[PDB]
């Protein structure tokens, strides 16, 4: 899925 | 001064946007994990649409510079179709997607979209990446192809911009799940152009930028799977100057093997004449050899004749206490040839990750792995793969090199049939016998776990699996589960162990369960003491 | 499985 947290 | 994750919960846009602008982007980070009360607030479809119109018209006021508010702006919307695709109680109406385009655009037709620098990359970063989070791969083909063709030498000096530029290979991955993508991939032949002339420009070659000079080979190797669109030439005629500029091992094998990786898959190796490889490769990468024993061979890429000899007495003293501890008298179960181990030893985890996979078929997204063979094949050698680290066991410093020899141990002397054959869970007993004769009682990351307020019960620990892979059950509660049972009931190990010997998977089930039932208390209790000293 | 993102 979408990309997390940098 | 402090991240107030509270003031996000609320119905007001106007305060929602002065939280996002106060805090700023390292507060906005909370948002990705908070509890579904604060997502399903922060995230409305209003806001969404809201803090968007406003980002927009924002960053058309974009003057260069970079910008902590816009950063935060763009950060806080790909935060919600990250909360949008983990948190059920989100859904996003029509009319958000549409209004969060209009918000990258804003940035995209910015006159300052390609300007090189640390601050505006940082910014640029979350655009790029809220191009993926919000499924617009399909609209921004234009922008990949553009910062392929202006990337140089200029741009590569800022870590931020690195780190921006290399999310269009995120997009390009991404965009496989959008219909509008693969409906478009095809035609995109400028799009394939840069990627080849990326991916092949030599002065990439051992920089700091020569992941993205893979990161481009893999996702052109990615474009292979079309086979009939109108890119198949220049794909394949790009893949076959790719393999044909860089070797399989050595300088830029990065690039090589990236589209090696994705090429391979998604069409045949054939087409390339890459067919085979791997043996090449084998030999080149674990070019040294080593011969500890009549029973085990180390194969190597880059040890000292002093690793060797310490990874042999190493793995020569934890034989004999295995043997001794799991009471085997040194018989083998049956059907079990495996006289002989091989142990390949990569440089580092960054090879590991690179050669593993090609070379012996296994996934690399751990700390090395072990490979049983079929035991009851006459001449079968089974291998385990392992990587040198600082933080390893001296004097060897070979990670995991008890760990996986366990495992070789374990397999040949408690486990019945070759890795596949138990039909029930023994993950618990695998990686707890594992780490338990390896480590004894030093282990402080399994004392951690116990003091956290967060345990398992040992019927929770008997039912672990990889599915996830769950460091902390698999290993540190496997290794006190296994720990406990040695220390206050060797004598039921033994019985687990007749069955596991023989392959009795039921009676094993059996047995266990039985443990969970009654020494639950036993455990409980004789965990807490080791909280306390 | 399929190949992995960069
Ligand atoms: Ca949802
Ligand atoms: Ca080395
Ligand atoms: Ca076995
Ligand atoms: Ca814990
Ligand atoms: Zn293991």
């Amino acid at each position: 899925g979408p990309p997390g947290p940098p | 001064e402090q991240c107030d994750l509270s003031q996000f919960q609320t119905t007001s846009s106007n305060q929602l946007m002065a939280a996002i602008r106060q805090q700023g982007a390292s507060c906005v980070n909370a948002l990705f994990s908070a509890d579904t009360g604060v997502q399903e607030a922060a995230f409305s479809s209003n806001h969404m649409y809201n803090v968007a119109q406003y980002t927009r018209t924002l960053a058309q006021q974009y003057a260069g510079g970079g910008s902590d508010e816009l950063e935060a702006l763009y950060l806080y919307l790909r935060a919600g179709y990250y909360a949008e695709f983990y948190n059920s109680n989100i859904t996003f109406l029509s009319w958000v997607t549409p209004a969060v385009k209009g918000a990258v655009d804003a940035f995209v037709q910015n006159a300052h979209f390609y300007d090189n620098g640390d601050a505006h990359g940082k910014v640029l970063n979350e655009v790029i990446i809220t191009m993926d989070s919000a499924g617009l791969q399909h609209a921004y083909l234009d922008v990949v192809t553009q910062w392929l063709t202006r990337w140089n030498a200029q741009y590569a000096e800022h870590w931020y911009m690195r780190n921006a530029v290399n999310g269009v290979f995120t997009l390009l991955f991404g965009g496989q799940w959008n219909n509008q993508y693969t409906s478009l991939i095809g035609e995109q032949t400028a799009l394939v152009t840069a990627l080849q002339a990326f991916a092949l420009d030599r002065t990439k070659v051992n920089s700091p930028t020569e992941f993205m000079a893979a990161n481009a080979a893999r996702e052109l190797g990615r474009l292979a799977r079309y086979t009939d669109a109108t890119i198949a030439p220049k794909v394949t005629e790009g893949l076959t100057a790719i393999f044909g500029q860089y070797p399989s091992y050595g300088d830029g094998d990065a690039i090589w093997l990236g589209a090696a990786d994705t090429a391979s898959y998604y069409a045949d190796c054939s087409q390339f004449n890459i067919c085979g490889f791997e043996d090449a490769l084998r030999d080149a990468a674990l070019n040294q050899t080593f011969i500890c024993s009549d029973t085990i061979k180390i194969r190597s890429q880059d040890m000292s004749q002093a690793q060797h000899l310490a990874a042999c007495d190493k793995m020569a003293y934890e034989e004999s206490f295995f043997h001794t501890t799991l009471e085997t008298g040194n018989q083998p179960v049956a059907d079990d040839h495996n006289t002989q181990l091989q142990v390949n030893i990569f440089n580092s985890d960054t090879d590991y990750g690179k050669y593993a996979g090609p070379i012996f078929g296994i996934d690399t997204n751990n700390g090395g792995m072990y490979l049983e063979g079929n035991p009851a094949n006459v001449g079968n050698i089974p291998n385990f793969i392992a990587y040198e680290a600082s933080y390893a066991n001296p004097d060897h410093f070979v990670w995991n090199l008890e760990h996986e020899y366990v495992h070789y141990l374990d397999g040949r002397f408690n486990m019945y049939g070759d890795f596949g054959t138990p039909t029930e869970l023994v993950v618990w007993w695998s990686e707890g016998v594992a780490e338990y004769v390896s480590r004894v009682n030093d282990n402080p990351q399994a004392i951690a776990t116990i003091q956290d307020g967060s345990t398992y019960t040992l019927a929770q620990v008997f039912d672990t699996t990889y599915d996830g892979f769950d460091v902390d059950r698999i290993y540190r509660w496997g290794y006190l589960a296994v720990r406990f049972m040695f220390e206050r009931h060797p004598d039921e190990v033994q019985r687990m162990l007749s069955a596991t010997r023989q392959g009795r998977w039921a009676e094993y089930k059996a047995i266990i369960s039985g443990w969970a039932n009654q020494y639950q208390s036993e455990f409980a209790q004789w965990t807490e003491a080791l909280a306390k000293g």
